[PDB]
Order: C-alpha cells, then structure tokens, then sequence
RNA sequence: GCUUGAGUCUCGUAGAGGGGGGUAGAAUUCCAGGUGUAGCGGUGAAAUGCGUAGAGAUCUGGAGGAAUACCGGUGGCGAAGGCGGCCCCCUGGACGAAGACUGACGCUCAGGUGCGAAAGCGUGGGGAGCAAACAGGAUUAGAUACCCUGGUAGUCCACGCCGUAAACGAUGUCGACUUGGAGGUUGUGCCCUUGAGGCGUGGCUUCCGGAGCUAACGCGUUAAGUCGACCGCCUGGGGAGUA
C-alpha cells in the first residue's frame, strides 16, 4: 500500500470528516499505519484529525453513543 | 523571540549596513536584546529550566564576544558597553 | 461489537468483531501500572521480531531434508 | 497578523439568533481592523455523541484573522452564553477559504 | 406485570462468576440468574456450563412477561459469555442484537498491583 | 591578514522540548432515585468482608479526583533526569536549501554555579483509584511473607528542601581518519511531477557484519579501530564508602 496523502499535496483537516471514516474503525478507534500503510508523518497528523473531529462531535469517541 | 522587524532595526544601527549581519558588534547588540527581553519571560513562570538553559547559552555567548572585543579593539569595547550599558 | 445481523443465528460472526481487540485490553488494565516493564517487555518484543526476520531470511539457504 | 479558524455549536433552540450572533462577533473584529476570510455556516447536522443530553446541534465555521488579544475576549464570550456549547479556536499558518 | 415484548438481556461475565438479567428496552429489570445460585459452587462457577445453567434458570420466570425477542449485552472477559447466548436461543427467543458493552478505560484509575 | 573551525542572519521543516491557562470523552468510586431478589465478592480451595435495614446486577441524574485507550511505532524531542488526549498564550534548541556576514572569536576544565527519577521533608490545599504501615482471613511445623478482604501516610496541586538510583550504552567531552549491507525517521536538489518514478545529497537513529582491536564475550564510521586535546578516575579481597 500507499499514502493518498503523499500522492497529492493537500492537508489532512478535521473538516473533511468524509475521508476520515475510512481511516477509523469500526469502535471509532484509529486504525493504525502497518495496516493502510500511511507515511509516518501523515499518520501523525491524522490522528490529530481524528482527535479533532471527536471534540467536534463530527466523529464518535466510541460506539456506544 | 526578536522578531524579524526587530532583527533587521538592530542590524542597522550596529552594522556597516544592513548586510553585515555577523559582526561582533552587532552580534552583541542582538544578544542583549534577546537578554532583556526573555527577562520578562522569566520574570513569571519561573520554573522554565529548558528554556533558561537557551538564555544561560546567550548569555555565555555574549560574554565571550565582549572578551573578544577587548582582546582585538579595547576602543570599540569601551563604546559598545556604553552604548547598551552593561558591565553589571 | 454490534451485530444485528439477519437470518440464521449462530454469533459466529460476532466472535469474528468481538475477539479482535476486546480481552487482550482488559486482561493488561486488569493489573498492575507497570510504569517500565512495559518498556521491558516491548524492547524484548521486538528484539524478537527481528530474530524472526534475521533468521528466517538465513533459513532459505537448505533445509538438510 | 495572526490567522484564527474558529468553530463553535449552538443550542438548536436558539438557531433564530445565529445570524444576530454572527454579525454580533465580526462587527468586533472589523470594528479592531480585521481581516475575514469565511463565513461557511453549516447548519444543523447530527452529533455523534450527546452533548448535553442533546442531538442536533448547529455549527458555525468562521476561520477569521484578529490580534490575539481581541479574539481573547470571543472566547470568553462563548463560556458566559449557554446557546454556545463547545468553541474550539484554532489555527493556521494561512487561512483559507471553502472547505467543507 | 406489563407484559412486555421486546427486552434486553444483560450478560454480566466476570472471570469468578456470571450473572445474567434480563430488562426490556426502557432499562429497569425483570429478574436474573447467577451462577453461583444454580448450585455451582467455587471452581465450577467459572465454567461455561455453570453459565449456560443460569441462562435457562434466568429463561424460566420472565415466562409470566412472555419475551419472545431479546437484544443481548455481554460484560467481561468470563469464561461463559458466548454459551450463555446459546441457552437463549435454544430457548425460543429472537435474538436481534449482540452487543459488547464492556468497560474499557481511556487511561483512567490505577489498577492494582500484579500478584506473585 | 585569510576562511576551512566557531558564530550571526535570511527562508523553511519536523517534534510526548519546557512553562501557564482552558477543555473533552472513556472508566473507577461515592451519593440519590426507579426496577428487581438472594446472593455477591474472592480463591488452587476457603474464609474474613458485603447483603433481606434490599446487596450484586440494571437504568437515569449528580458530585469529585486522577490518568489520557486506539493512534503508538529497536518512532520523535531534550544536556541528562525526563516528556504522551485536545486548544490557546509565552518560550528553548536542533536541522535543511541557497546565499550573505564577522574573521580563530576555538576545545577542554580543578574549584565554582545551575539542573537533576522515585521515595522522603516543611507549610498550605486536594484526596477517585492505588497503596507502605497497620488490621483481619488463609496457607504453613512456624508465616511476623508471598495469597485474600480492608486500609493510613504517600501518590495529586502550589511554593521551598533533599541532591540520591543498575542516575546504565555499567562506554567523559571534542576533533580527524579508516571496507560494506538492510532499514527507520526527517529536510532537500536534479531529471520524463510526465506514474506512489529514477538519480542524488544532508541530519538524527536501529540492526548485522569486514579489517583491526579485545583475556574472551564482543565492539565495529554513532568503535571498545587508528590518532590528537583536556578532564574525571583506578592501584589485592574483607574492614568500608564505614569511623
């Protein structure tokens, strides 16, 4: 696998709550970089996108919400 | 610290323009600026010892230029110290 | 986690959701805080992990049989 | 000067007084000279999780520019306002325009 | 009384002992069944079967409510937890939802301290 | 004088670097209420303990403290100690590309000065969970322990004190030189960004190994190789890091 990040050169924001729902799991916990195969540094940064977005309630801390 | 408008205001001053950005003279004057102004930094809070560290290296830095403008110039010393007031 | 699924009943493919990360998390809260092991334990991991690398990539050379 | 990318909900019950609430917050910001670069309001939408014992809650996206200390008193505005839960003041090197 | 149709089925499933309840959709409960109760007693109450006999013990007296659909909620890490569900559908329920409902922390409290 | 060491500046980049303030969710405990009934809890087994004055389980609401699942990585940052939710404010260093600038301003230091895990100490708070001491139940020949049920200082906050650790890489700091391979992380240049492409080039870092070195184990361009500068330190074991 590959970085969609590093394929472009956009920025991972909490906004774009579209294409991060694929980057959770099923619980709503990260899912990590040895399974999609993400860069280090995009990594990084989207979990800050995911933490974002769960203050925001744009995405669930668990399921059982 | 020592924002670029300000970087650029005491290169002037002290340099023979503004691209003599590394003189001894001019490296002294930035130094204290960054000296005094971390003061009101470490006015409050205090307790930043990994951010005293940065000061206590400028501020061993800038005695080791002032005792390298004595050694070279003892008349550019003697207007420098003034200029800025130092020496305690 | 949550399954609703239709048809005939057999949890099977619950366990298949459930036993993903559900016991090995509260069989390590179960316990104790550590505070170093974990870094003892994780340092000796994957001194191991390479070992399986190391070894298995020199393990193609014959097999003797 | 310092670029700002500010979030907040507010109470659905008071979802009348969102336009009000707006022009109430960047009449302070121009009125201190300040830049704005977005205004993209989204409406009601879904929470994920209670707020409140409360779904449904109303977003409102600025993304503006203020000195530091102007914009340090809208968020003191949003604690003493209970038709505003949940301010997230943020920030980027360079604000920008449509997103969402 | 009330009779009630659709309920939920609680499954409590601690490593020593399971107990299990059942409660309808709006939370306040009907009866339950331990294992500990269904004459199980110290090392056999941490068996799977010790469960599944506290299942059909907690399958009979919801009879006076007539539950014909149930959701079921498992809870901890037991030895039962998966053949307690299987008492119940043997035993003439609609199982539409299994859900875990465990309580894991986000780095909460300090457990105690491992035993030697 | 010179620019190669050292340093300044102009652009950027990564980061659990630090200090201050706010805030979120999960969970434990307690309190209150609803339902509900004889067990719960614990163990190799058991008892102490809890519960018919209604526990436990379950649901709603509330209070409070501490810690930040997943991300999390022989990953990153920091002189070391150390540092993990999120947001803002103040702030330190490292690094890279292309230049410009001062012109040896350097290196290392006895004494000195600062920083320095945890436990402890002082004053003032806070106190959920955990838990020395202590108390009970077991086990046992005995159990002053391991196990169990409780449980106080302490753990937390502010300001001081302490100045110690297997404070470890058991490897002082700095500089130069000497075959390679597989990576990780983080900048950047060129060519066909024409495709997550190819060629390079830096920084930090992990592993395996060559020469050489070492008593051997091993180390091996981040040396424990080959050298230079300075400092700390060693001189048989016990007595003793004690008087």
């Amino acid at each position: 696998f590959c970085r969609f990040t590093a394929e472009g050169v956009q920025e991972i924001d909490y906004k774009d709550i579209a294409t991060l729902k694929n980057y959770i799991t099923e619980s709503g916990k990260i899912v990590p970089s040895r399974i999609t195969g993400t860069r280090a540094k995009y990594q990084r940064q989207l979990a800050r996108a995911i933490k974002r977005a769960r203050y925001l309630s744009l995405l669930p801390y668990t399921d059982r919400h | 610290s020592l924002s670029t408008e300000a970087t650029a205001k005491i290169v002037s001053e002290f340099g023979r323009d503004a691209n003599d950005t590394g003189s001894t003279e001019v490296q002294v004057a930035l130094l204290t600026a960054q000296i005094n102004h971390l003061q009101g930094h470490f006015a409050e809070h205090k307790k930043d010892h990994h951010s005293r560290r940065g000061l206590l290296r400028m501020v061993s830095q800038r005695r080791k230029l002032l005792d390298y403008l004595k050694r070279k110039d003892v008349a550019r010393y003697t207007q420098l110290i003034e200029r800025l007031g130092l020496r305690r | 986690i949550k399954v609703r699924e239709n048809e005939p009943f057999d949890v099977a493919l619950r366990r298949f959701k459930r036993s993903c990360e559900k016991a090995g998390v509260l069989a390590e809260v179960r316990r104790r805080e550590f505070y170093e092991k974990p870094t003892t334990e994780r340092k000796r991991a994957k001194a191991s992990a390479v070992k399986r690398h190391a070894k298995k990539l020199a393990r193609e050379n014959a097999r003797r049989t | 000067m310092r670029h700002y990318e500010i979030v907040f909900m507010v109470h659905p019950d008071q979802s009348e007084q969102v336009p009000g609430m707006i022009e109430r917050y960047t009449a302070a910001i121009t009125g201190a000279e300040g830049k704005i670069h977005r205004l993209e309001d989204w409406g009601r939408r879904q929470l994920a999780y209670p707020i409140n014992k409360l779904h449904k809650a109303h977003y409102v996206l600025m993304n503006v520019e203020a000195p530091q200390e102007v914009i340090d008193e809208l968020e003191t505005t949003f604690r003493f306002n209970d038709a505003v839960i949940r301010s997230m003041v943020m920030r980027t090197k360079h604000a920008v325009t449509e997103a969402s | 009384r009330k009779q009630v149709s659709d309920g939920v089925a609680h499954i409590h499933a601690s490593f020593n002992n399971t107990i299990v309840t059942i409660t309808d959709r709006q939370g306040n409960a009907l009866g339950w069944a331990t294992a500990g109760g269904s004459g199980f007693r110290g090392s056999r109450k941490s068996t799977p079967f010790a469960a599944q006999v506290a299942a059909e013990r907690c399958a009979d007296a919801v009879k006076e409510y007539g539950i014909k659909n149930l959701e079921v909620m498992v809870k901890g890490p037991g030895p039962g937890r998966e053949s307690t569900i299987r008492a119940l559908n043997a035993a003439g329920f609609r199982i539409t939802n299994i859900t875990d409902v465990t309580p894991i922390p986000h780095n909460g409290c300090r457990p105690p301290k491992k035993r030697r």
